[PDB]
């Protein structure tokens, strides 16, 4: 139960915690084999910060997905028990909010709205890009309850930075 | 185990084919030809570019008879165009045998 | 930039292999739908006569690998094309360096070489046909890297009764025209379309469309 | 491992068009040259990463644009050299000459294996019929509307119908 | 005299100065004479062939070679250089031929070739390559002409000259070469330039001619330029 | 005499080769390093500010780790390898302990290239010598050295580069404590001892500050010039 | 001074390694090579330097290269060696789009050819290669840049730089004629052209003698493109009648 | 060990000359102590091995011989270890 | 005097076909400290005599179960050589089952010893070694001299005086063979006693000694093992 709403300015994900940051307005959601999960978290995580204090400045929400994309087609390439699907939420500076799915096979999409069905559908039914934070969080509290009939502490990714919104 | 019956086949493909090659020569001419081609094969790699470059290895080779020859090795995966490399210091470390 | 130490290499690139395997298992059982491969499964056929070799493919599976040697393909297409390619290339550059023309004896042992090192795993059922300086050939490649240069060779689906037709049919040393009937008669069999016989002679609902996003690029 | 895409060739003028529910198949490689890759998302996305990598060095070095031909030439070696352990990828390479703007198409597979017509080429896992439905549907010359509506609704028997014509490239998402 | 950078081909002289790619090109400049000549309708790969005894075999090594159907050359200086480099081309045109299906362009089998010299000028252990080629060939209906040199850099030409009084070839296609100048005399302007770098008497069997049209390149029989000796005087 | 080779001794005792790697390290410019409590400061020597030139490219300061930076004197190009091979390393380092490394880790490692670099004639020794300073973690602020020999030794306040025996000699003298008593003191030290060391000040002092919690901060060139304008009226004071 | 030159890998007394320096050198035999930031965009006046009248004309450009969409840069030094170098730029420029599908960067770029240059220079049985490129481009970080690396690897960074022959001239006569924030692109080539007519004395600019890109950003897209012959010679003009209108007002 | 502290703002916890290889054995650095670290590395590194497979204590003698033949490598070293130990457990 | 080119390189030739860092290497076991080892019909018995406070060196070794060497040069090949002669003998015991023959043992060392004369970028071993043992044809003495060629001896000395002590072994070089064991170890100090200066005479901590025999395996013995021999020694 990984549900995210992209939005105007932010990312409402919503972790079942999962949520490990990467960098600053980096924030990648991993779900899969416990083992194999955080291991590529930690690896993505220490790679960012290279390049972040290397360069002198971050990787974008979509660089970052790019390269973290890379990355985990190669990890399941060279092993196949390597399960492991993302969900990374992130602001950039010129390009706003970037929310992004990603199975475990590894194929990057930028998505309005994700979850890593039942989830989903609810999204489907009610989304729009002109959404607010509070809006957001209803609709993960509906998705939360639909999946139930058949936890969601959720962060947001905001031009500020990360914060840490009441758990749902 | 590997990723496919030819992996290793093809990993090592001119090792083995230099192995035969020095088994024969040895059981054939004697231990003085395998010597003098390893001396001249030995020879021509000490002296190329640095790792992180491609090298042409022309004289290389030239003595090894395939200057001519093309093989699916030389046009599938061009070493030349890399999509992936390391830090030169690196990498001439990793050859000198440092790491 | 790091985790990378040993040089770059070439060849094929066998790391797919194994996902590759896991998830046929996965679609096997839910999902199918993979990619599959173009083949030749075509009938292939070849003759040699006196003055030359002459070959048959109803498909062209014919494939220049000099100006005289040709060779047919059967099997799997992208493997018979780069393979004649490749030994195409190979017998260029010899020729280039002897001035001469290459000989099917040496096309014959390169296509050989090459595919048992391949142990099979790339289908090129060819029917290698040429002339050269010591006359005409008509050698049998086979996936594995084996060859037999006999009179006549057919594979492919109905290479059976062009083998049946060139046995009953056939006489020691014919002619060209009789050559290139025999092979249209054997390949015919294998049909039962238009062949390209290679003769090689040695002296030679209104669907609602509501458009939604259109955008224009002036160049 | 879903997606489909097909072409078709008109005067002066080439479609390629390919259908939406969710990944890229329609990637530009060149100024008015497309590709079609058709299959699973990932393998789609890395072939075409990589080819246009190639290509960048390409044109690069070379200071010309890749035809269309030489781009089916080096997808084809691009696909061969994964030949065990294949992409499942169809590329469908659809566009004007750069040079001479001749309409031109072709379909290759899993390994790449060149395929050139031109009437119309189709990849996918309903592949077959659609070309069939094609078949029965296309015909000789088209302008640039025309050729629009006849990959459109063989395609449909949304759909992103990109009709690359030399004066400029129109895209229309029908449905 | 700066002996010690004269001797080591890794090391830059006080002045920044490569002395063995200098006596390399030396040698370049000390062999035969080698003239190439980029027409309107093709191009001319003529030189001096040292075959000129009798016993010296006709049908044996050839001073201009061809690459590719559409490519040839000719040097200057060391042939056993001359003849690996010539297998390099060949097999890199093979290579790019694989790869596109198309005929590799004479600028890129150019590149590539003196990216290999360069390679070997490069690192120490090895030589500067004591040859210069004299590659031509034919593209897009447009005639080519380059000069690859040891220290593996490469220039295009219209006319220029090899081996020795270069200069003065040069010289001499400066004051005779016009761009619009067609094959077929061009030809003759490039015998006219190597009968004014000559040594001894011009004959049929002291020159070797290639010549590369929309047709492609062609090693001249002696015929040929009998023919056009004939025609010069 | 025995100075072309780093393999071979002489009847001394010494390998003159890394004594010379040394002495390019003195060419460099000034570094000046002060540890203190809850602070740490790189003063650099910023003297050839040149025209049409960015102080953003340039700079001696550079961070290792979150809570580790450091500041070189001498070739470039080897400090900036020395740089990058160290930022790798402390990511590896926080990738398999999970924990921030220590300064003395970095400078562990940094000497250890050194020493690598020094074993053989085929490689040359790296001519840069580095102050790295930072906090270990649980917040003990610390001042470390690098020589091309390959061995590491932690200071309290040292100098390097040019004119480094008058620096550190400055620092000998007004280190004490009550420089240390604050953070703005030990800016202050360290724009003393610089211009001890370079004529002017602010506009040629490249200064760095990390504090306990905080990460590298390079101060602008106004700061400095605070700073400096508060030394000056401290001296027309007395 | 004789001694510790041998190898590049040995150091001399004072701490100096005289091949590195003697690299340099060869820079300076090479030809001028200019390159001026500017608000507009970013400029590379460089010295043709083919004034042979059999000379061709089949490639881009001779002094001024392209490495990606967002990226050009000139050569002074070792031709042979500028050839590898550039090539080499060019495929870590996409070795870093592919990864991370965005333009490399330009201090990246440089970074790393520095890099190639100075590991080239750190291990003994290699040459430094011995050329100076002068870089420019574009990115979403600090806008224009201009760049320029040595043999020995250590790059700076610039408002207006000079490589090749004259080089000090050059820099000093265009801090003397430079102002921070002020330059536009036209400016530039008018500076760029003036510091070219008053360093190259061999021969007064004919526009053939001169090569000058420029790199500027329209519709969000680097546009990387060389001047015309016709635009040089405009600029050459330019120059010449303001400069025999300011010797008419001196009198 | 006369340790030599240069500068009076010199830490002498960083100048120790004698260090610990194991809790048994302990030795006095004396000479190039860049090389010392990789020796005494080692002599640590093989007394960790044995405690770890035999469950024991190195002799003396078996540490100082270990890193002796990490020692004999010259001629690892291109040069002759230039610092002397007093392996004293 | 024109040997300087041709002296400082082992892989070239002097112009009298000389290799002088052969002999150079020759002359550095000269200069190591002298040892005896001389052998009866039952036993090969090793004496050697070592260099204040601080312990002595072991110039007296146990290589193998029944083979035991002595050491009269350079240390640290000499290191090298025992580390590989334990290796072959533990190999040729462990797969042969086999214990390994002295002789061959004595030819591999002079092979690997002949490796880095013509070898460039190495030097000689610049090491003698006295190879006792004893095994299926009898105790073996043997003497492997630094340039790789090795000889077998009744009894040898090698090192710094120690011709007196070869001189001494010559006049007596039948006798070791119908000798007891403790006869030929006081033979063998008193040959050792040769090289010392005629003020010195033998003590316990300059004395070690190596014995092999028929049913004895090789042991080093100490100072207060040595005693009982030196105990009785002829003046």
């Amino acid at each position: 139960y990984l549900i995210g709403i992209q939005g105007p300015d932010y990312v409402l994900v919503a972790s079942d915690d999962k949520m490990f940051k990467m960098s600053e307005k980096i924030l990648l959601l991993c779900v899969g084999e416990a083992g194999d999960t955080v291991q590529f978290a930690e690896y993505i995580q220490k790679n960012v910060q290279l390049y972040k204090m290397r360069n002198g400045y971050e990787l974008s929400p979509t660089a970052a997905a790019n390269f973290t994309r890379r990355n985990l087609a190669d990890c399941l390439r060279s092993r196949t028990p390597y399960h492991v699907n993302l969900l990374l939420a992130g602001y950039d500076e010129h390009e706003g909010p970037a929310l992004y799915y990603m199975d475990y096979l590894a194929a990057l999409a930028k998505a309005p709205f994700a979850a890593h069905f039942l989830t989903l559908s609810i999204l489907d039914r009610y989304y729009t890009p002109t959404i607010s934070r509070e809006r957001a969080v209803e609709l993960l509290r509906k998705c939360l309850e639909e999946l139930q009939k058949r936890t969601f502490s959720v962060r947001i990714i905001d031009k500020n930075g990360i914060h840490d919104l009441d758990n749902i | 185990l590997p990723s496919h019956p030819l992996e290793l086949s093809e990993k090592n493909f001119q090792l083995n084919q230099d192995k035969m090659n020095f088994s024969t020569l040895r059981n054939i001419q004697g231990l003085f030809a395998p010597l003098k081609l390893q001396m001249e094969f030995k020879a021509v790699q000490q002296v190329q570019r640095l790792p992180f470059l491609s090298s042409s290895n022309l004289s290389l080779d030239v003595l090894r008879g395939n200057d001519e020859t093309i093989g699916f090795e030389d046009i599938l995966n061009d070493p030349s165009q890399s999509e992936v490399m390391g830090e030169p210091h690196l990498m001439v470390e990793y050859k000198l045998g440092l790491l | 930039a790091v985790s990378v130490y040993a040089p770059p290499v070439g060849g094929f690139s066998f790391d797919n292999c194994r996902r590759n395997a896991v998830l046929e298992a996965d679609f096997a059982k839910r999902g199918y739908k993979l990619p599959k491969v173009r083949k030749t499964g075509t009938t292939i056929a070849g003759v040699v006569y006196k003055d030359g070799i002459v070959l048959g493919a109803d498909t062209s599976k014919i494939h220049f690998i000099s100006p005289n040697i040709y060779c047919c393909g059967a099997g799997t297409a992208a493997d018979t094309d780069m393979t004649t390619q490749l030994i195409s290339s190979n017998l260029e550059l010899h020729s280039l360096s002897t001035g001469r023309l290459p000989r099917v004896v040496t096309a014959n042992r390169m296509l050989k070489q090459m595919l048992f090192r391949y142990q099979g795993y790339i289908g090129a059922a060819l029917v290698l046909g040429g002339v050269d300086v010591t006359g005409p050939h008509l050698y049998s490649i086979y996936p594995h890297g084996s060859t037999d240069k006999l009179p006549y060779v057919t594979m492919g689906s109905g290479s059976l009764a062009a083998m049946a037709v060139f046995e009953d049919k056939f006489r020691p040393d014919m002619e060209e025209e009789e050559a290139k009937n025999l092979v249209s008669e054997a390949i015919a069999a294998g049909i039962f379309s238009n062949i390209d016989l290679c003769v090689i002679s040695k002296n030679k609902e209104k669907g609602t469309t509501a458009v939604l996003t259109e955008k224009i690029t002036p160049l | 491992n879903g997606g489909a895409v097909m072409a078709m060739k008109g005067k002066n003028c080439v479609a390629i068009a390919a259908d939406r529910r969710d990944f890229q198949k329609i990637f530009p490689m060149g100024d008015r040259l497309y590709i079609g890759l058709a299959g699973l998302a990932t393998d789609v996305q890395t072939v075409a990463q990589r080819l246009k990598f190639r290509l960048n060095l390409y044109e690069l070095k070379e200071g010309r644009q890749i035809k269309p031909y030489t781009l089916m030439s080096m997808v084809a070696n691009l696909l061969y050299e994964k030949r065990f352990g294949p992409y499942y990828t169809e590329p469908v390479i659809a566009g004007l000459d750069p040079k001479t703007f001749k309409p031109f198409i072709c379909s290759l597979d899993l390994i790449g294996c060149p395929m050139v017509t031109d009437d119309f080429v189709v990849s996918g896992t309903c592949a077959e019929q659609m070309y069939g439905m094609c078949e029965s549907l296309w015909e000789p010359n088209m302008d640039p509307d025309h050729l629009f509506e006849t990959i459109s609704q063989a395609m449909l028997n949304g759909v992103i119908v990109h009709i690359i014509e030399k004066d400029k490239i129109t895209t229309r998402t029908l449905k | 005299a700066e002996r010690g950078y004269s001797f080591s081909l890794t090391t830059f002289s006080p002045s920044g100065k490569l002395v063995q790619i200098e006596y390399a090109l030396a040698a370049v400049a000390g062999g035969a004479p080698s003239v190439g000549i980029k027409a309107a309708n093709g191009v001319v790969l003529a030189t001096e062939k040292k075959q000129k005894s009798i016993l010296y075999d006709e049908r044996s090594v050839h001073k201009v070679e061809p690459i590719t159907k559409h490519i040839g050359l000719v040097y200057s200086g060391m042939g056993p250089d001359y003849r690996v480099l010539v297998h390099r081309a060949r097999k890199l045109a093979q290579q790019y031929y694989l790869v596109y299906q198309e005929p590799i362009p004479t600028a890129q089998l150019v590149q590539r070739v003196a990216s290999v010299m360069q390679e070997y000028t490069q690192s120490g252990g090895v030589r500067p390559f004591g040859v210069s080629l004299l590659i031509c060939g034919w593209n897009e209906g447009r005639p080519y002409l380059f000069q690859s040199d040891p220290s593996g850099a490469y220039f295009a030409w219209k006319a220029t000259a090899m081996g020795k009084n270069y200069v003065n070839g040069k010289t001499f296609l400066e004051k005779r070469y016009n761009e619009d100048l067609e094959l077929e005399d061009a030809i003759h302007t490039a015998i006219l330039t190597l009968k004014e770098s000559f040594e001894g008497q011009m004959t049929e069997d002291n020159i070797e001619v290639g010549i590369c049209n929309e047709a492609g390149f062609r090693r001249l029989t002696p015929t040929e330029v009998k023919d056009y000796l004939a025609a010069i005087a | 005499s025995y100075d072309r080779a780093i393999t071979v001794f002489s009847p001394d005792g010494h390998l003159f080769q890394v004594e010379y790697a040394q002495e390019a390290v003195k060419k460099g410019s000034t570094a000046v390093g002060v540890r203190g409590r809850d602070i740490v400061v790189l003063g650099v020597e910023k003297k050839s500010v040149a025209k049409l030139q960015d102080e953003r490219t340039v700079r001696k300061i550079c961070a290792l780790d979150d809570n580790v930076c450091m500041a070189f004197a001498g070739l470039t190009a080897d400090a900036r390898i020395v740089i990058n091979r160290a930022r790798v390393e402390c990511q590896s380092h926080r990738l398999t302990v999970e924990d921030p490394v220590t300064v003395e880790y970095i400078t562990r490692y940094i000497a250890s290239l050194k020493q690598r670099y020094t074993q053989s004639n085929g490689r040359r020794p790296f001519g840069i010598s580095a102050l790295i300073v930072g906090f270990d973690f649980d917040g003990t602020p610390r001042l470390y050295q690098t020589d091309p020999s390959g061995t590491y030794h932690a200071w309290k306040a040292n100098a390097i580069g040019r004119g480094a025996k008058s620096v550190r000699e400055f620092l000998e003298k007004n280190y004490t404590d009550e420089a240390i008593e604050t953070d703005d003191l030990t800016i202050k030290l360290v724009i003393k001892a610089l211009l001890e060391v370079v004529q002017s000040g602010g506009k040629n002092i490249e200064l760095a500050v990390m504090r306990r919690d905080q990460s590298l901060k390079i101060l602008n060139p106004e700061e400095i010039e605070k700073y400096v304008a508060e030394i000056e009226k401290e001296k027309e004071e007395n | 001074s004789r001694r510790y030159d041998s190898r590049t890998t040995i150091f001399s007394p004072e701490g100096r390694l005289y091949q590195v320096e003697y690299a340099m050198e060869a820079i300076g035999h090479a030809g001028t090579c200019l390159g001026i930031l500017a608000n507009d965009g970013v400029l590379l006046a460089a010295e043709r330097r083919n004034i042979h009248k059999l000379l061709d004309e089949v490639f881009f450009s001779e002094k001024i290269y392209k490495l990606n969409e967002d990226m050009a840069c000139s050569v002074a030094g070792i031709t042979s060696d500028a050839n590898v170098l550039t090539n080499e730029l060019r495929l870590i420029a996409q070795r870093y789009l592919l990864q991370y599908q965005e333009p490399i960067p330009c201090e990246q770029l440089v970074t790393a050819l520095c890099d190639i240059k100075q590991a080239y220079t750190q291990f003994g049985g290699k040459r430094p290669f011995g050329v100076s490129l002068l870089y420019i481009g574009w990115d979403k970080h600090y806008g224009f840049q201009l760049y320029q690396s040595d043999p020995s690897g250590n790059y700076g960074g610039w408002k207006a730089t000079c490589i090749g022959n004259n080089s000090a001239a050059a820099v000093s006569m265009l801090k003397q004629d430079y102002k921070e924030g002020e330059m536009t692109l036209k400016s530039a080539l008018a500076l760029a052209i003036k510091v070219l007519n008053k360093t190259m004395d061999v021969s007064k600019l004919s526009a053939e003698k001169v090569e000058i890109a420029t790199l500027t950003r329209e519709n969000g897209k680097t546009v990387i493109r060389v001047l015309k012959q016709k635009e040089v010679e405009q600029l050459i003009k330019k120059h010449e009648e303001e400069e025999a209108k300011a010797e008419r007002e001196k009198k | 060990v006369e340790k030599r502290i240069t500068s009076p703002l010199m830490e002498p916890s960083s100048i120790e000359k004698i260090v610990e290889i194991d809790a048994h054995i302990g030795c006095a650095m004396s000479g190039l102590i860049a090389d010392a670290k990789t020796l005494i590395d080692k002599a640590r590194v093989e007394t960790q091995n044995h405690w770890f497979t035999y469950n024991e204590t190195m002799t003396v003698e078996s540490v100082t011989q270990a890193v002796s033949n990490l020692a004999l490598q010259f001629g690892a070293m291109s040069r002759p270890f230039g610092v002397a130990l007093l392996f004293g457990g | 005097m024109f040997r300087n080119q041709y002296d400082n390189d082992v892989t070239v030739w002097s112009p009298q076909g000389r290799i002088h860092q052969i002999e150079y290497a020759m002359e550095a076991v000269k200069q190591g400290s002298a040892t005896v080892g001389l052998k009866s019909k039952t036993h090969a018995v090793l004496v050697a005599l070592k260099r204040e406070l601080a312990a002595h060196q072991k110039k007296i070794l146990h290589v193998d179960n029944h083979i035991g060497i002595s050491i009269a040069g350079l240390t640290a090949d000499a290191r090298l050589l025992c580390n590989f002669m334990r290796q072959e003998c533990l190999d040729s015991r462990f797969v042969f089952d086999r214990p390994l023959p002295v002789s061959r043992l004595v030819s591999l060392i002079g092979s690997k010893t002949q490796i880095p004369t013509q070898r460039y970028g190495r030097r000689p071993y610049g090491v003698g070694l006295l190879i006792a043992g004893y095994d299926d044809m009898g105790p073996h003495i043997f003497q492997t001299c630094p340039s790789a060629n090795y000889f077998d001896c009744r009894a040898m000395s090698i090192g710094a005086r120690s011709q007196s002590a070869r001189t001494y072994l010559e006049r007596h070089m039948s006798e070791f063979m119908e000798c007891n064991l403790n006869e030929l170890v006081k033979h063998g100090l008193r040959a050792l006693r040769e090289t010392l200066p005629a003020e010195q005479d033998l003590t316990t901590k300059n004395v070690s000694i190596g014995i092999v025999g028929k049913d004895l395996e090789f042991t080093i013995y100490d100072d207060d093992d040595v005693s009982p021999f030196l105990e009785g020694l002829e003046e």
